[PDB]
Protein backbone atom coordinates (compact mmCIF):
# COMPACT_ATOMS: atom_id res chain seq x y z
CA UNK A 1 0.00 0.00 0.00
CA UNK A 2 0.72 3.85 -0.40
CA UNK A 3 -0.58 6.12 1.91
CA UNK A 4 -0.67 9.85 0.26
CA UNK A 5 -0.44 11.83 3.89
CA UNK A 6 2.49 9.94 4.88
CA UNK A 7 4.32 9.84 1.91
CA UNK A 8 5.40 6.10 2.51
CA UNK A 9 4.90 2.50 1.05
CA UNK A 10 4.11 -0.48 3.05
CA UNK A 11 5.27 -3.80 1.99
CA UNK A 12 3.17 -6.67 4.04
CA UNK A 13 4.91 -10.56 4.24
CA UNK A 14 2.99 -13.06 5.11
CA UNK A 15 4.85 -16.76 5.80
CA UNK A 16 1.08 -18.30 5.72
CA UNK A 17 2.09 -17.90 1.55
CA UNK A 18 5.50 -20.48 2.60
CA UNK A 19 4.87 -24.12 0.65
CA UNK A 20 3.52 -27.07 2.80
CA UNK A 21 6.89 -29.21 1.80
CA UNK A 22 10.68 -28.44 1.52
CA UNK A 23 12.38 -29.99 -2.13
CA UNK A 24 13.26 -32.71 0.51
CA UNK A 25 9.23 -33.21 1.58
CA UNK A 26 9.93 -31.67 4.89
CA UNK A 27 7.15 -30.35 6.69
CA UNK A 28 8.07 -26.36 6.57
CA UNK A 29 7.40 -25.19 10.37
CA UNK A 30 8.42 -21.36 10.07
CA UNK A 31 4.92 -20.82 8.39
CA UNK A 32 3.19 -18.72 11.16
CA UNK A 33 3.81 -14.44 11.06
CA UNK A 34 4.09 -11.91 9.13
CA UNK A 35 6.61 -8.36 8.36
CA UNK A 36 6.23 -5.04 7.46
CA UNK A 37 8.79 -3.27 5.44
CA UNK A 38 8.29 0.47 5.26
CA UNK A 39 9.66 2.49 2.49
CA UNK A 40 10.54 6.51 2.11
CA UNK A 41 11.87 8.78 -0.24
CA UNK A 42 15.56 10.00 0.18
CA UNK A 43 17.68 12.68 -1.46
CA UNK A 44 16.45 16.55 -2.88
CA UNK A 45 13.49 16.06 -5.25
CA UNK A 46 12.17 17.81 -8.16
CA UNK A 47 10.81 21.28 -8.21
CA UNK A 48 11.60 22.65 -4.46
CA UNK A 49 12.97 25.65 -5.97
CA UNK A 50 14.58 27.39 -8.70
CA UNK A 51 17.57 25.19 -8.20
CA UNK B 1 -14.45 22.51 -50.25
CA UNK B 2 -16.34 19.84 -48.01
CA UNK B 3 -14.14 17.21 -48.79
CA UNK B 4 -11.91 18.91 -45.66
CA UNK B 5 -14.68 17.30 -43.39
CA UNK B 6 -14.59 17.09 -39.78
CA UNK B 7 -16.91 19.85 -37.17
CA UNK B 8 -19.59 21.69 -39.08
CA UNK B 9 -19.88 24.07 -36.20
CA UNK B 10 -17.60 23.03 -33.29
CA UNK B 11 -16.74 26.38 -31.27
CA UNK B 12 -15.31 26.48 -28.05
CA UNK B 13 -12.06 26.56 -25.54
CA UNK B 14 -8.48 25.55 -26.18
CA UNK B 15 -5.97 25.30 -23.32
CA UNK B 16 -2.11 24.81 -23.63
CA UNK B 17 -0.06 21.74 -22.34
CA UNK B 18 0.73 20.84 -19.33
CA UNK B 19 3.97 22.25 -17.70
CA UNK B 20 6.45 21.19 -14.49
CA UNK B 21 10.31 22.86 -13.56
CA UNK B 22 11.25 20.01 -15.96
CA UNK B 23 9.68 20.73 -18.93
CA UNK B 24 12.14 22.52 -21.34
CA UNK B 25 15.36 20.73 -20.02
CA UNK B 26 17.30 19.77 -23.05
CA UNK B 27 20.82 20.01 -20.94
CA UNK B 28 21.62 15.80 -22.59
CA UNK B 29 21.16 17.80 -25.88
CA UNK B 30 22.92 21.00 -24.97
CA UNK B 31 26.79 21.28 -24.59
CA UNK B 32 29.87 18.79 -26.45
CA UNK B 33 32.37 16.72 -25.66
CA UNK B 34 33.31 14.36 -28.44
CA UNK B 35 30.62 16.20 -31.71
CA UNK B 36 29.46 19.27 -32.89
CA UNK B 37 26.57 20.60 -30.85
CA UNK B 38 23.71 20.53 -33.21
CA UNK B 39 24.05 16.90 -34.07
CA UNK B 40 24.09 15.60 -30.47
CA UNK B 41 21.28 17.75 -30.26
CA UNK B 42 20.07 15.69 -33.79
CA UNK B 43 20.42 12.45 -31.53
CA UNK B 44 18.34 13.55 -28.40
CA UNK B 45 15.32 14.73 -30.49
CA UNK B 46 15.27 11.65 -32.78
CA UNK B 47 14.27 9.26 -29.40
CA UNK B 48 11.98 11.87 -28.73
CA UNK C 1 40.16 -24.15 -9.22
CA UNK C 2 37.87 -20.60 -10.14
CA UNK C 3 34.22 -21.15 -7.94
CA UNK C 4 31.43 -21.66 -10.54
CA UNK C 5 27.37 -21.98 -10.06
CA UNK C 6 28.10 -25.71 -9.31
CA UNK C 7 30.37 -24.76 -6.55
CA UNK C 8 29.30 -21.23 -5.39
CA UNK C 9 27.74 -21.53 -1.92
CA UNK C 10 24.73 -19.59 -0.80
CA UNK C 11 24.04 -17.62 2.34
CA UNK C 12 21.38 -16.04 1.27
CA UNK C 13 19.00 -14.65 4.03
CA UNK C 14 16.12 -13.83 1.74
CA UNK C 15 13.92 -17.40 1.62
CA UNK C 16 15.95 -18.54 -1.83
CA UNK C 17 18.47 -21.36 -1.92
CA UNK C 18 20.04 -19.63 -4.98
CA UNK C 19 22.44 -16.61 -4.41
CA UNK C 20 22.84 -15.88 -8.19
CA UNK C 21 19.15 -15.24 -10.16
CA UNK C 22 17.98 -11.81 -9.20
CA UNK C 23 13.82 -11.36 -8.25
CA UNK C 24 11.52 -8.54 -7.85
CA UNK C 25 8.63 -8.13 -6.32
CA UNK C 26 5.54 -5.50 -5.64
CA UNK C 27 6.22 -1.61 -7.71
CA UNK C 28 3.85 0.76 -6.44
CA UNK C 29 3.48 4.48 -7.32
CA UNK C 30 2.75 7.30 -5.36
CA UNK C 31 2.15 11.23 -5.32
CA UNK C 32 5.42 13.08 -2.95
CA UNK C 33 2.76 14.94 -0.42
CA UNK C 34 5.49 17.69 0.06
CA UNK C 35 4.77 20.91 -2.09
CA UNK C 36 6.29 21.90 -5.29
CA UNK C 37 6.90 25.03 -6.39
CA UNK C 38 4.08 26.81 -7.68
CA UNK C 39 3.13 26.55 -11.64
CA UNK C 40 5.10 23.25 -11.31
CA UNK C 41 2.86 19.80 -10.97
CA UNK C 42 3.09 16.97 -8.21
CA UNK C 43 5.70 14.93 -8.07
CA UNK C 44 5.53 11.13 -8.11
CA UNK C 45 7.67 8.06 -8.18
CA UNK C 46 7.85 4.59 -7.60
CA UNK C 47 9.57 1.52 -5.38
CA UNK C 48 10.47 -1.98 -6.01
CA UNK C 49 11.70 -4.37 -3.79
Amino acid sequence: TYNQESGLWSYIFDSSLKPSHDGKQTPVTDNMGFSVITVSRTGIELNQDQA
Amino acid sequence: TASSQGNNNGGGVSQTINTITTTGNISEGLKEETSIQAETLKKFFDSK
Amino acid sequence: SVTTFSGLKSIAPDGFANSIANFSVGLKAGIDPNPVMSGKKANYGAVVL
